[PDB]
């Protein structure tokens, strides 16, 4: 950790991830498949 | 290093190269058995075929197992099998050819006796001339366009299998 | 004795079960009941036969719903390493020898940067294919 | 139990193991008088330190090359898994898919995604028939010399009367003209049986 | 002095061998997966692909 080795964070945070998956889960329940086509 | 202590004393200066090479090879060698297991073993019960062969005229004796010889491999399987041929070591495979040759035969008896149903729940018996009246309906050809000319189709099927043997023989 | 080699400290049985641990050539081993390590030929499963004849079918009268999980890994930890800090440890006496091997460390960094750019493509293309953030009623 | 999530643990185990080996490698001497560079520079003159340090340089070079090569190889498995996950998400969540044994092991109705660290999880809802009964069948019926065939479903008979039913859920119905269509004549087909139609 | 040359030769030849094998196995795996896909999708059912 002091030998010049390092780690970088992700661009998306886990809350953006859970926003995406909650939008998907609300879409597939409210509008069935249609929200994908149009 | 070849069983020489004069070499062995110096070899360990390079640290753990042999250890990660061994972990590499041991990681490779296991994967083949998972490949084999995944490709086959898509069936949970070993089906077997009845003794009679009332298949509406369709001939299946070329691909079904032959019980007389000790290994259960069928004729075409035995043509295919016949047509191909310091610390180094070779490890044996896990599943022997008798297991593969049971699996394949189970898959076959399932696909023949019960159609597709044996892949989604318990198998169900259905007469073959009513399985074909389903699979023809899957491409917009009305099932009667089989019942009128069933026998001719069986003959063509019987003929089409035959040529394959010569194709493998020649 | 097996095809694979000589096995010490297990008791052979004529029975057969599923395979907890594999040895090879169908030989398999397990710990079971008065308890000991046994070895046996692996079973492939139950054996079944269907009563097939013309003018007989079976029609299903009942049904069950079911659920099944599936798990996949979509990303990897985007490590990064400094080539010249590792090799030379901030020693100029080292670096004036190391600079004879040319561009190696730089292309190494380039390779790692490709990884660091690829992985957040992997996360971006699985999710984020919905154009609006819906919310439940 | 946590053994359910075995898969996405081994990626972390492999990465940590590789990084631990890469860091531990520094302890080796490669034939130099010491693994520590200041121990050389304090005791010896540049004419000799420039003889010594090349060995450590070559060693650490080839170690870092081996590490980079291993990572370059490993990355393509993760990429192929991410592409398979993207395909399953595009095809089985946003719509119903008929690819047998692609989503679960049965007839597929729907699926739901859940997030996970460095991964994703799907829940597949599938329909399976449990009970089944025995019936006698005939592929057609004769009436007034004409062969009748069913529009949908199959003919069955418990033994006394003939009925037509859909294929996957027993439901008897009285054989009526507009369940059936006429083709050919009685002589051409095998197994046809005499019956009455309404 | 000499033996280090033989060691650094043989170790590099072995690394090259392992590097070939890893790629070849990673190629085989995609054919194994395609075979298992065909097995699962086209034997146990009728596919309009
Ligand atoms: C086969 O199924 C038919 C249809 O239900 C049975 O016929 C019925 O028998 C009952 C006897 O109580 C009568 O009340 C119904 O009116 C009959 N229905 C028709 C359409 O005739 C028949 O008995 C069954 N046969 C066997 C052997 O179970
Ligand atoms: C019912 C039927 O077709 N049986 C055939 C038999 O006539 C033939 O001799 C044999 C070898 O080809 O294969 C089987
Ligand atoms: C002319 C002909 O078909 N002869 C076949 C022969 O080839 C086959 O080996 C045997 C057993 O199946 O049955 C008969
Ligand atoms: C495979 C088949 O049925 N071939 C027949 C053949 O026997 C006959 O000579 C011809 C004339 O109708 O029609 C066709
Ligand atoms: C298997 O059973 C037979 C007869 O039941 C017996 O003779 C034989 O000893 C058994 N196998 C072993 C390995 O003991
Ligand atoms: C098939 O049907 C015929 C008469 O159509 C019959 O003689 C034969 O036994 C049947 N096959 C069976 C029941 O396996
Ligand atoms: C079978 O049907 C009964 C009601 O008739 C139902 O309660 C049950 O869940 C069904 N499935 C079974 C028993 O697997
Ligand atoms: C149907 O009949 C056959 C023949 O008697 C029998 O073996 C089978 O158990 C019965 N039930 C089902 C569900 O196939
Ligand atoms: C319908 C029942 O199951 C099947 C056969 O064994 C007989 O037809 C029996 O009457």
């Amino acid at each position: 950790k002091f030998n010049g080795l390092t780690v970088l964070p992700p661009l998306l945070t886990d809350e953006m991830i859970a926003q995406y998956t909650s939008a998907l889960l609300a879409g597939t329940i409210t509008s069935g498949w249609t929200f994908g086509a149009g | 290093c070849g069983d020489s202590t004069e070499c062995s004393n110096l070899l360990l200066q390079y640290g753990s190269f042999c250890t990660q090479l061994n972990r590499a090879l041991t990681g490779i060698a296991v994967e083949q058995d998972k490949n084999t297991q995944e490709v086959f073993a898509q069936v949970k019960q070993i089906y077997k075929t009845p003794p009679i062969k009332d298949f509406g005229g369709f001939n299946f004796s070329q691909i079904l197992p032959d019980p007389s010889k000790p290994s259960k491999r069928s004729f075409i399987e035995d043509l295919l099998f016949n047509k191909v041929t310091n610390g180094l070591t070779v490890l044996p495979p896990l599943l022997t050819d008798e297991m593969i040759a049971q699996y394949t035969s189970a898959l076959l008896a399932g696909t023949i006796t019960s159609g597709w149903t044996f892949g989604a729940g318990a198998a169900l018996q259905i007469p073959f001339a009513m399985q074909m009246a389903y699979r023809f309906n899957g491409i917009g050809v009305t099932q009667n366009v089989l019942y009128e000319n069933q026998k001719l189709i069986a003959n063509q099927f019987n003929s089409a299998i035959g040529k394959i043997q010569d194709s493998l023989s020649s | 004795q097996t095809r694979a080699g000589c096995l010490i400290g297990a008791e052979h049985v004529n029975n057969s079960y599923e395979c907890d641990i594999p040895i090879g050539a169908g030989i398999c081993a397990s710990y079971q009941t008065s308890q000991s390590i046994i070895a046996y030929t692996m079973s492939l499963g139950a054996e079944n036969s269907v009563a097939y004849s013309n003018n007989s079918i079976a029609i299903p009268t009942n049904f069950t719903i079911s659920v099944t999980t599936e798990i996949l890994p979509v990303s990897m930890t985007k490590t990064s390493v400094d080539c010249t800090m590792y090799i030379c440890g901030d020693s100029t006496e080292c670096s004036n020898l190391l600079l004879q091997y040319g561009s190696f460390c730089t292309q190494l960094n380039r390779a790692l940067t490709g990884i660091a750019v690829e992985q957040d493509k992997n996360t971006q293309e699985v999710f984020a294919q919905v154009k609006q953030i819906y919310k439940t009623p | 139990t946590a053994s359910a999530l075995g898969k996405l643990q081994d990626v972390v185990n492999q990465n940590a193991q590789a990084l631990n080996t890469l860091v531990k490698q520094l302890s080796s001497n490669f034939g130099a008088i010491s693994s520590v560079l200041n121990d050389i520079l304090s005791r010896l003159d540049p004419p000799e330190a420039e003889v010594q340090i090349d060995r450590l340089i070559t060693g650490r070079l080839q170690s870092l090359q081996t590490y980079v090569t291993q990572q370059l190889i490993r990355a393509a498995e993760i990429r192929a898994s991410a592409n398979l996950a993207a395909t399953k998400m595009s095809e089985c969540v946003l719509g119903q898919s008929k690819r047998v044994d692609f989503c679960g092991k049965g007839y597929h109705l729907m699926s739901f995604p859940q997030s996970a660290p460095h991964g994703v999880v799907f829940l597949h809802v599938t329909y399976v028939p449990a009970q089944e009964k025995n019936f006698t069948t005939a592929p057609a019926i004769c009436h007034d010399g004409k062969a009748h065939f069913p529009r949908e479903g199959v003919f069955v008979s418990n033994g006394t009367h003939w009925f037509v039913t859909q294929r996957n859920f027993y439901e008897p119905q009285i054989i009526t003209t507009d369940n059936t269509f006429v083709s050919g004549n009685c002589d051409v087909v095998i197994g046809i049986v005499n019956n009455t139609v309404y």
